[PDB]
Protein backbone atom coordinates (compact mmCIF):
# COMPACT_ATOMS: atom_id res chain seq x y z
CA UNK A 1 0.00 0.00 0.00
CA UNK A 2 1.32 3.33 -1.50
CA UNK A 3 -0.10 6.32 0.40
CA UNK A 4 -1.06 9.61 -1.49
CA UNK A 5 -1.00 12.93 0.29
CA UNK A 6 -5.14 14.06 -0.62
CA UNK A 7 -6.27 14.03 2.86
CA UNK A 8 -10.11 14.16 3.62
CA UNK A 9 -11.75 15.47 6.89
CA UNK A 10 -14.85 13.50 8.09
CA UNK A 11 -17.34 14.62 11.00
CA UNK A 12 -20.36 13.24 13.02
CA UNK A 13 -22.80 15.40 14.19
CA UNK A 14 -23.74 15.47 18.24
CA UNK A 15 -24.98 11.81 18.84
CA UNK A 16 -26.90 11.65 22.08
CA UNK A 17 -28.54 9.18 24.52
CA UNK A 18 -31.19 9.20 27.11
CA UNK A 19 -33.23 7.12 29.16
CA UNK A 20 -33.55 5.16 32.84
CA UNK A 21 -30.32 3.53 34.51
CA UNK A 22 -31.59 1.14 35.67
CA UNK A 23 -34.01 -1.12 33.82
CA UNK A 24 -35.45 -1.01 30.59
CA UNK A 25 -39.17 -0.66 31.20
CA UNK A 26 -41.49 -2.46 28.12
CA UNK A 27 -45.07 -2.01 26.47
CA UNK A 28 -47.26 -3.77 28.77
CA UNK A 29 -49.31 -5.80 26.06
CA UNK A 30 -46.29 -5.93 23.61
CA UNK A 31 -43.61 -8.17 25.43
CA UNK A 32 -41.18 -7.42 22.76
CA UNK A 33 -41.03 -3.32 22.38
CA UNK A 34 -38.88 -1.20 24.98
CA UNK A 35 -40.31 2.33 26.20
CA UNK A 36 -37.18 3.78 26.96
CA UNK A 37 -34.03 1.85 26.47
CA UNK A 38 -31.72 1.39 29.84
CA UNK A 39 -28.64 3.20 29.45
CA UNK A 40 -26.03 4.13 31.89
CA UNK A 41 -21.93 4.73 32.56
CA UNK A 42 -21.12 1.19 32.75
CA UNK A 43 -22.64 0.37 28.83
CA UNK A 44 -19.46 -0.38 26.00
CA UNK A 45 -20.78 2.23 24.31
CA UNK A 46 -18.93 0.60 21.17
CA UNK A 47 -19.72 1.96 17.78
CA UNK A 48 -19.95 1.23 13.83
CA UNK A 49 -19.39 3.50 11.63
CA UNK A 50 -19.72 3.28 7.72
CA UNK A 51 -17.08 4.47 4.81
CA UNK A 52 -18.22 5.13 1.29
CA UNK B 1 -54.84 1.01 24.30
CA UNK B 2 -56.07 2.14 27.34
CA UNK B 3 -58.96 0.64 29.21
CA UNK B 4 -61.03 -0.44 32.42
CA UNK B 5 -63.64 -2.33 32.57
CA UNK B 6 -65.98 -3.05 35.20
CA UNK B 7 -68.91 -5.67 35.49
CA UNK B 8 -72.29 -3.14 35.77
CA UNK B 9 -74.73 -5.27 37.87
CA UNK B 10 -74.14 -7.18 40.91
CA UNK B 11 -77.12 -8.26 43.20
CA UNK B 12 -76.11 -8.63 47.36
CA UNK B 13 -77.82 -8.91 50.02
CA UNK B 14 -77.66 -6.64 53.03
CA UNK B 15 -75.44 -7.63 56.02
CA UNK B 16 -72.95 -9.51 53.63
CA UNK B 17 -69.69 -8.49 51.88
CA UNK B 18 -69.20 -7.49 48.29
CA UNK B 19 -65.86 -8.14 46.15
CA UNK B 20 -65.62 -5.50 43.57
CA UNK B 21 -63.03 -4.83 41.09
CA UNK B 22 -61.79 -3.44 38.02
CA UNK B 23 -59.23 -4.38 35.15
CA UNK B 24 -56.85 -2.07 33.77
CA UNK B 25 -54.32 -2.64 30.84
CA UNK B 26 -53.00 -0.37 28.81
CA UNK B 27 -50.62 1.09 30.55
CA UNK B 28 -47.84 -0.01 33.44
CA UNK B 29 -50.32 -0.29 36.81
CA UNK B 30 -47.37 -0.17 39.32
CA UNK B 31 -46.84 3.62 38.03
CA UNK B 32 -50.30 4.93 38.80
CA UNK B 33 -52.33 5.65 42.42
CA UNK B 34 -55.98 4.28 42.04
CA UNK B 35 -59.25 5.74 43.58
CA UNK B 36 -62.61 4.48 44.33
CA UNK B 37 -66.10 6.81 44.11
CA UNK B 38 -69.37 6.30 44.79
CA UNK B 39 -72.34 8.40 43.34
CA UNK B 40 -75.49 8.40 45.77
CA UNK B 41 -78.51 8.07 43.82
CA UNK B 42 -79.96 11.52 43.60
CA UNK B 43 -76.75 13.09 44.89
CA UNK B 44 -73.12 13.73 43.75
CA UNK B 45 -70.29 11.72 43.79
CA UNK B 46 -68.28 10.90 47.40
CA UNK B 47 -64.65 9.73 47.24
CA UNK B 48 -63.70 7.32 49.43
CA UNK B 49 -59.69 6.28 49.18
CA UNK B 50 -56.50 6.29 47.57
CA UNK B 51 -54.07 3.02 46.61
CA UNK B 52 -51.42 2.23 44.96
CA UNK B 53 -50.03 -1.44 43.50
CA UNK B 54 -46.34 -0.56 43.80
CA UNK B 55 -46.47 -0.72 47.77
CA UNK B 56 -49.92 -1.35 49.13
CA UNK B 57 -49.59 2.03 50.98
CA UNK B 58 -53.52 2.29 51.66
CA UNK B 59 -55.18 5.85 52.05
CA UNK B 60 -59.33 5.68 53.15
CA UNK B 61 -61.82 8.26 53.78
CA UNK B 62 -63.02 8.85 57.52
CA UNK B 63 -66.36 8.20 56.54
CA UNK B 64 -65.65 5.19 55.00
CA UNK B 65 -62.88 3.93 57.50
CA UNK B 66 -63.27 0.50 58.52
CA UNK B 67 -66.15 0.10 55.87
CA UNK B 68 -64.00 -0.50 52.81
CA UNK B 69 -60.34 -2.63 52.69
CA UNK B 70 -58.83 -1.21 50.41
CA UNK B 71 -56.36 -4.37 48.63
CA UNK B 72 -55.24 -5.09 45.09
CA UNK B 73 -52.95 -7.85 43.17
CA UNK B 74 -50.16 -6.90 41.09
CA UNK B 75 -50.45 -9.98 39.04
CA UNK B 76 -53.96 -10.38 37.43
CA UNK B 77 -53.67 -6.54 37.12
CA UNK B 78 -56.58 -5.16 39.39
CA UNK B 79 -57.92 -3.67 41.89
CA UNK B 80 -59.99 -4.67 44.94
CA UNK B 81 -63.06 -2.89 47.46
CA UNK B 82 -64.67 -4.51 49.40
CA UNK B 83 -67.30 -3.17 51.81
CA UNK B 84 -67.72 -5.03 55.12
CA UNK B 85 -71.40 -5.52 56.74
CA UNK B 86 -73.52 -3.59 53.65
CA UNK B 87 -76.35 -2.06 54.61
CA UNK B 88 -79.06 -0.40 51.99
CA UNK B 89 -77.53 3.85 52.22
CA UNK B 90 -75.03 2.58 50.14
CA UNK B 91 -76.70 1.31 47.35
CA UNK B 92 -75.37 3.28 44.18
CA UNK B 93 -72.90 3.08 41.93
CA UNK B 94 -69.67 2.79 41.78
CA UNK B 95 -66.60 3.53 39.42
CA UNK B 96 -62.15 2.91 39.86
CA UNK B 97 -60.31 6.08 38.99
CA UNK B 98 -57.66 6.36 36.41
CA UNK B 99 -55.54 10.05 36.21
CA UNK B 100 -53.44 10.79 33.47
CA UNK B 101 -49.42 10.42 35.21
CA UNK B 102 -49.60 14.18 36.03
CA UNK B 103 -52.92 13.14 37.87
CA UNK B 104 -55.02 16.70 38.19
CA UNK B 105 -58.06 14.92 37.74
CA UNK B 106 -59.76 11.47 36.45
CA UNK B 107 -59.00 11.18 32.60
CA UNK B 108 -60.63 7.53 32.03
Amino acid sequence: VSRTSIYYYAGSSRLLAVGNPYFSIKSPNNNKKVLVPKVSGLQYRVFRVRLP
Amino acid sequence: QVQLLQSGAELVRPGSSVKISCKASGYVFTSYWMHWVKQRPGQGLEWIGQIYPGDGGTHYNGNFRDKATLTADKSSSTAYMHLSSLTSEDSAVYFCARKIYDGYGFSY
